[PDB]
């Protein structure tokens, strides 16, 4: 989702 | 192919002559793959936490395959509780939204 | 439109009359929107972290245009730092990823  | 969002886009995707299950997150701008055995080097890093939590080795020019269409790239490789395709493999894939 | 990923795929929202930036988030189930007035009833959920880490406000049946692409359903409002349209929203605008 956000994840990097 | 054309995935819709109603569940996961969950692919097969192979790396290592392996088969894995990955999510196509474009809201990822990289990419996290479960611990497994890659060929040589690697750094290490930490990811998980603002800064930093879980050991993960930085794999460069990792060849991956996504239903037939062959990226090469940066992976990260360990522990991640999902399998985890952000924006710098999509790219490679030529993989879009679309609407 | 299509999308492509070499950059993050931030686009324009209109929520509550307001124009803003979000980015559309094929590894997010749901939509978080920063801290803003909306008319409805709403209920209080919490979210993030490992079961609940921010209070956010959920706001069923919201009108919210992606790109010009209207859609309705339920957004959660809360001090999110990054506006993310999750995939309750993407598939009712027919969002896919496609390669």
């Amino acid at each position: 989702a956000g994840a990097a | 192919p054309q995935i819709t969002l109603w569940k996961r886009p969950l692919v097969t995707i192979k790396i290592g002559g392996q088969l894995k299950e990955a999510l196509l997150d474009t809201g990822a701008d990289d990419t996290v793959i479960e611990e497994m055995s890659l060929p040589g080097r690697w750094k290490p890093k930490m990811i998980g936490g603002i800064g930093g939590f879980i050991k993960v080795r930085q794999y460069d020019q990792i060849i991956i395959e996504i239903c037939g269409h062959k990226a090469i790239g940066t992976v990260l490789v360990g522990p991640t509780p999902v399998n985890i395709i952000g924006r710098n493999l999509l790219t490679q894939i030529g993989c879009t939204l679309n609407f």
